[PDB]
């Protein structure tokens, strides 16, 4: 059967639902931002935020909520995912452990019922005394917040209301009441209710509130002053007590829906609202001190405060910071002033949060011709629409060019003393010397000191006294403010060469044969302390700055010649603190010595591609086990720099790392460099603090950003980006984008924001209007938010919008490919557009048109009007295949630049999907499924093959290998269908058999080829996919070898990590349509499979049980090469 | 495969001294082959129309081509390639098919009738159809029937000359819908850049062989005969 692996590329990163509170400790206020599964555990400083622990949930949260119950300093977390499946968490704290345990849990669903058309709603009682849900469409559950609760109790009290659009618990009025927002047959009100715990059953609500208005959205209560209702609609703001009552209707809130709120002040003084648009207000309320007790309200006020991103969290943390959280593109953390501005907005732009928002296309492009890919994904909404460009690695691309290969290393030379100004360098051969400048990205050769022009250098740093250390040929000197004469030439009494030396800023060590030196750097003067000798001879040395900023290490590295050695010195004094000799022909180039923010690490780059983990305590001399990883063939060097803070550490190797962090975890992260051998800190006049990288080729002087594994860059066009295609031999992308205008009166239109769509280097407009006998477009009375397409070409490297053309008047583009029709050598591109108009059912109008770029101008070469959406297209062996309205169009590019259709197929619904891989083609259908459809070039049509025939809702599907087909389904599911095999009959050769289900619970748009690691020319094959929450994961096909090799291991894992909420696995992953819930089956689930590298080898040992390995052959499992296999595997991402 | 396209060329009469009875024959494959475009391509492609345009007219094996040319306009657009040619290749067509609906071979009326129903799409079908007598063949056919001539009506009663003569009429009505159909939409071109000019209006027209019938009485050939109450 069909077998495939599934792991995350890119974490979830589009928010839903961000509560505030105190939930890690008693006295500090944090943030729970939600995602999709993800459950990040930030906090509130005076810098901007923090995080803590960030932990991975089964199910989407839907619901959650921080609760305080009366008798806990701290609180408590209720959190209800998507396949219904509540919990109440609890953060505890001890040391370096910090765990989330779950003190209640347990499905609640209703075997019967219709869902929700509003979603799912949950809201905590105030007085803390019962949790209400909003669930199945004609019930409130209750869960009775107590002790009692070893698993959730349920209740299920009848809404006798069915429509109930949003509910709130009023605060406290002595008995927990409920709020309602109702959508009568025949209008719409607000009704009250009161709940019993007792007795299980609605008692009389105080409220009445006959007619609201016709659009009321939410429901806002007011706390314990002055306690109360707020009913946000579309056009005005009402207010309830059940006696009085205001009602607003500004003129700032009439152009865009209220869809988030929080309560700035605790005594609901201040109320934030944002819309649909971007715009943040202020509900003020003037509070009225009417009598000696007497608490009420008097004025409404609505303050503009400025445009942020689409928010749909909202949170006012502390000291007038808010937090935004958008699905659309770019949460961002802003802050509220107290004056204005110079456009009178409050709202200060502080650091953002990138976003992969929801990706509607993507392609897998190579733009520098290398094994590696970038990613260039459309993201973002209305006005948060940007291209997102991903990459792995480390992109070091702003670098000098020099021409020396094979250098040995480059060693600074000032005199300058307080300042790195005018830094002269060392040119350093073997048998030969010279002395080299700098002018930026050139270089210069000249003659300056006079000392060491003669012989080779190999170690020149910067003393901290403000001189430098020579190492000529077997002895040591001081520099003066640039002499030409010594300082304090200490000679070696042994006559000897200096095999390996190496220097800091405060000592010198020295190694001639065994015999290991050091120096007391005194102000002009070196004074000899200590000594010592090894057992062999040294094969190099490695000096750190570990503290203090002095240049003082208490810890040395030595290796010496054919033979591992790990021993450990304390290398002022050279006392012994640990002796340990591994053995073997292998040599070290000797040991990194830097810690990474938590422990002291020794790094040992072994000779001809190994590397070890060596962990190190500096005062004790206690060693852990050791770990090979894989480098190459030849002999690597571990080092560490100052990029511009922070202390970096790179590898330098045949597979060239960054150690130093991967999303605050020691994880390798490669760079954009083939092989790199040494380093070498310069100082550029156009690079800041930048280090050159010497190689077997040229000299790079680069820097290093923000070291992660997914680097994004963000390409704004502040309109939503529909598709994304490329041109080879063009360099030009093509975007397909969607502009909101509102209608003028005498004009035309307008826009409503200088987007990226008007702002091009060119522009232009369709014309032959070749749907003029049509009456259907009516004239509209206001301008009702039209929507105006156009084909973006942009730029390839500088990425600025070239040309833009726009459509005809509503008209959509659905479709976009660009590639060869015919044997015409030019390369085009096709768009599949469609004629729209609201009030009406499926469009059957639109065109398909094929456009070129020659030198810089957009030019219609053909076009045709075709009765019919154009949904989809693919290019077909030379041929453009079209999917127009359940009818798949095959065509044929004459000579005279027009189409002949071949032949068409209308067993379809509504063809919205194709996919071809040499003469067969895949559709998705609307409602069905999966479809096979033959192409027989002898035959000059179509044939049915197979086809599915359980009704999924098909949301994007990929042929993977000629035999199995994967589809994505709006229940949030993934599938791979199978041509069959046994065709004993024509009835068991026309019917798809489902091979594999699986719940990866989120919307899946795009599907694509290509990987993005290097090809080193395992799996086979690799699909990523991309969704509606940023989630980019990669889907491949396994041998059936391992796929048994790793099911086994899923099963032995569910049973030692023990995931927050205490949800089984198989629970979670199992197909779940509205009608079916089958267990899943086919599909490897690798994030679990990953997450076996984090776990301790005590619990690691009972994951290898008495099981299974393959090296036709049989052995019973161990540790060492399971560990192994994860490893094979999280290479692939 | 095997060059049925090339044989089928060969069995019809080129300068030829065979039967009727076999070629008659042979058209009838001929017609079932070119249901298939694929086929009737590469027919029109190889120029087989002008191949088939050498019958001489008085023959039994003239219903035969009455088939083949109806089954050649009937579901592929090879009569989109018949358009472009040496100049009197149409003007061989129009003047085939107007003579055998004339003479009024049994069913020779029932294919030619049927041919002008498709090809009256075509501008250049229509601009030779005025040309030549046009309805005064066409009306005449009317006018010629029994059925209708009602001091003739009850002379012949057999079901040979009714059932065929009240299919006779059915298909000229239908005949004159499709002329009428395609006329409405040729004098509203000629109202539309006449009247407007410029004002709602793109002056555009390199004259193409355009299907512009508008193909839909429920609704736009409806809808060109309210709008024409702007006219003239």
């Amino acid at each position: 059967m069909s077998y495939n692996y599934v792991v995350t590329a890119q974490k979830p990163t589009a928010v839903n639902g961000c509560v505030t509170g105190h939930f890690t400790s008693a006295e500090d206020l944090n943030l729970l931002i939600a995602k999709n599964t993800r459950l990040e555990i930030y906090v509130v400083t005076a810098e901007g935020l923090r995080p803590v622990k960030e932990v991975g949930m089964y199910g989407k949260i839907a619901v959650m909520e921080l609760f305080r119950p009366k008798g806990e300093s701290k609180d408590l977390l209720f959190i209800l995912t998507a396949k219904y499946n509540a919990c109440i968490l609890e953060y505890k704290q001890s040391g370096e452990s910090i765990d989330i345990i779950t003190r209640a849990h347990g499905n609640v669903q209703d075997r019967i019922g219709r869902p929700s058309e509003t979603g799912i709603i949950g809201i905590i009682d105030p007085e803390c005394r019962m949790i209400g849900l909003r669930l199945y469409d004609g019930l409130f559950k209750v869960i009775p917040l107590d002790r009692d609760n070893k698993e959730l109790k349920a209740f299920n009290i009848r809404l006798e209301e069915l429509h109930v659009i949003d509910v709130k618990f009023l605060y406290g009025c002595q008995a927990p009441t409920i709020c309602f927002v109702y959508q009568d047959p025949q209008g719409r009100h607000v009704k009250t209710y009161e709940v019993s715990l007792r007795e299980k059953e609605f008692n009389k609500g105080p409220w009445k509130q006959e007619n609201v208005e016709a659009e009321a959205s939410m429901v806002i209560a007011v706390p314990e002053p002055f306690g109360g209702a707020i009913i946000i609609g579309q056009e005005s703001i009402t207010y309830h007590n059940g006696d009085k009552y205001l009602a607003i209707a500004p003129p700032i809130i009439k152009q865009s829906t209220i869809v988030c709120h929080n309560r700035v002040d605790p005594n609901g003084s201040r109320y934030l609202l944002g819309d649909m648009e971007g715009r943040l207000f202020m509900l003020l309320l003037e509070k009225e001190e009417q009598m000696d007790g007497t608490v009420t309200l008097k004025d409404l006020r609505v303050e503009l405060l400025g445009e942020t991103s689409i928010a749909e969290c909202l949170t006012y943390l502390d000291n007038g910071v808010v937090f935004v959280g958008s699905r659309l593109g770019d949460s961002q953390l802003v802050k509220l002033n107290v004056d204005s501005n110079e456009q009178g907005s409050y709202v200060v732009a502080m650091e953002t949060f990138t976003n992969l928002g929801p990706i509607v296309d993507m392609c897998v492009v190579d733009l520098e011709r290398q094994g590696q890919g970038q990613l260039v994904t459309c993201s973002g909404a209305f006005k948060e629409g940007s291209l997102r460009i991903i990459r792995n690695g480390i992109g070091i691309h702003e670098h000098a060019s020099i021409d020396l290969p094979g250098i040995k290393g480059l060693w600074p030379l000032r005199s300058d003393p307080n300042r790195e100004t005018d830094d002269t360098l060392v040119l350093s051969f073997v048998g030969q010397t010279r002395v080299l400048m700098l002018n930026g990205e050139e270089v210069e050769e000249t003659e300056l000191m006079g000392f060491v022009d003669d012989q080779q250098t190999f170690f020149c740093g910067n003393v901290a006294h403000q001189q430098l250390i020579q190492i000529t040929s077997a002895s040591v000197r001081l520099v003066s403010q640039e002499p030409k004469a010594l300082v304090s030439e200490w000679k070696e009494p042994q006559a000897k060469n200096i095999s390996v030396a190496s220097c800091n800023s405060s000592q010198v060590v020295v190694a001639v044969g065994r015999a290991l030196y050091y120096l007391q750097i005194h102000p002009q003067e070196l004074r000899q302390i200590s000594h010592t000798e090894m057992e062999h001879e040294v094969a190099c040395l490695d000096i750190t700055p570990l503290g203090d900023s002095n240049g003082l290490s208490p810890l040395c590295a030595i290796g010496l010649w054919t033979d591992i050695s790990a021993r450990i010195l304390k290398l002022p004094s050279f006392e012994l603190l640990h002796k340990e000799m591994l053995g073997g022909e292998i040599i070290p180039r000797s040991i990194l010595m830097t810690t990474f923010e938590s422990s002291h690490y020794l790094l040992c780059a072994l000779g001809d591609g190994a590397l070890f983990y060596f962990g190190l305590n500096i005062e004790t001399g206690l060693l852990s086990d050791r770990k090979k990883v894989t480098l190459g063939t030849q002999p690597t060097v571990l080092r560490t720099f100052r990029s511009l803070s922070t202390t970096n550490v790179f590898a330098c190797s045949d597979r060239p790392t960054v150690i130093y962090s991967s999303n605050h975890k020691l994880v390798f992260s490669n760079v954009n460099l083939k092989e790199v051998n040494y380093m070498c800190p310069l100082n550029s006049d156009g690079y800041p603090d930048s280090l050159a990288l010497a190689n077997n080729s040229t000299l790079t002087i680069g820097t290093i950003d923000e070291i992660q594994k997914l680097h994004i860059r963000t390409v704004p066009l502040y309109e939503s980006p529909r598709k994304i295609c490329y041109q080879e031999v063009s360099q030009c992308f093509g975007v397909l984008s969607s502009r909101i205008e509102v209608q003028d009166t005498s004009g035309g239109t307008t826009a409503l924001r200088p987007s990226a769509s008007t702002q091009a280097l060119s522009s232009s407009v369709s014309s032959s209007k070749l749907f003029s006998s049509s009456t259907a477009p009516h004239e509209t009375s206001f301008g009702e938010e039209v929507e105006v397409h156009n084909l973006l070409i942009i730029d390839q490297h500088t990425f600025e919008v070239l040309h833009a053309h726009q459509f005809l008047q509503n008209e959509y583009a659905l479709s976009l490919v660009s590639c060869k029709l015919g044997k015409d050598p030019n390369t085009y591109f096709i768009v599949g557009t469609a004629m729209v108009y609201p009030e009406e059912a499926e469009p059957k109008q639109g065109r398909i048109v094929v456009f070129q770029y020659s030198d810089g101008k957009l030019q219609t070469v053909a076009e045709k009007e075709v009765k019919g959406a154009v949904y989809s297209m693919v290019e077909f062996n030379g041929k453009l295949l079209a999917s127009i309205n359940s009818t798949v169009r095959l065509y044929e590019w004459t000579t005279e630049k027009e189409l002949r259709t071949e032949c068409n197929h209308y067993n379809n619904i509504m063809a919205l999907y194709l996919k071809t891989k040499g003469d067969f083609i895949l559709v998705g259908d609307l409602m069905r499924s999966v479809l096979l459809l033959a192409y027989k070039p002898m035959e000059g049509n179509f044939e049915e093959i197979a086809r599915d025939f359980n009704p999924n809702w098909m949301s994007a599907v990929e042929i993977l290998d000629d035999d199995n087909f994967l589809g994505a389904e709006n229940a949030f599911n993934l599938f791979v269908c199978q041509k069959d095999s046994a065709a004993t009959t024509d009835e068991e050769r026309q019917h798809l058999q489902e091979v594999g289900l699986f719940h990866l619970g989120e919307f899946v748009n795009v599907f694509c080829h290509g990987s993005l690691v290097m090809q080193n020319l395992p799996t086979q094959g690799s699909v990523l996919f991309g969704t509606v929450n940023g989630m980019i994961g990669l889907v491949t096909s396994l041998s059936e070898s391992w796929y048994n090799l790793l099911l086994d291991m899923q099963n032995r894992l569910n049973k030692v990590i023990k995931s927050v909420g205490k949800i089984e696995h198989s629970f979670w992953r199992s197909f779940h349509t509205e009608r079916k819930t089958e267990p899943a089956t086919g599909f490897i689930d690798g994030d679990l499979i990953e997450s076996f590298l984090d776990i301790s080898r005590p619990k690691m040992q009972e994951v290898v049980a008495n099981l299974q390995y393959d090296d036709g052959m049989k052995r019973e499992a161990t540790a060492d090469d399971l560990i192994k296999v994860v490893e094979e595997l999280t290479r692939i991402h | 495969q095997l060059g049925s396209r090339e044989l089928m060329m060969f069995y019809i009469d080129l300068k030829q001294t065979n039967d009727v009875l076999l070629t008659f024959e042979a058209l009838k494959h001929l017609a079932s082959l070119l249901l298939h475009n694929k086929f009737a391509t590469e027919f029109v492609a190889h120029g087989g129309v002008q191949k088939l345009l050498e019958i001489p007219r008085p023959s039994m094996a003239a219903t035969g081509v009455s088939m083949c040319l109806y089954y050649l306009s009937y579901n592929q657009d090879a009569m989109e390639r018949v358009c472009m040619h040496p100049h009197n290749v149409l003007s061989d067509v129009v003047n085939y098919t107007l003579w055998l609906m004339e003479c009024s071979h049994a069913s020779g009326c029932c294919h030619a009738t049927m041919f002008f129903s498709i090809c009256f799409s075509f501008r250049a079908v229509l601009e030779l159809f005025d040309r030549y007598d046009g309805l005064r063949r066409l009306v005449n056919l009317i006018s010629t029937l029994e059925i209708l001539n009602l001091e003739d009506q009850g002379a012949l009663l057999s079901d040979d000359e009714i059932f065929a003569s009240r299919q006779t009429g059915k298909h000229t009505c239908m005949a004159l819908r499709k002329y009428f159909e395609a006329h409405l939409a040729i004098k509203l071109e000629q109202v539309k850049q006449s009247l407007q000019r410029t004002e709602g209006g793109i002056l555009v027209h390199p004259q193409p062989p355009y299907k512009a019938c508008s193909y839909t009485h429920e609704q736009i050939v409806e809808m060109m005969e309210f709008l024409i109450e702007y006219g003239p």
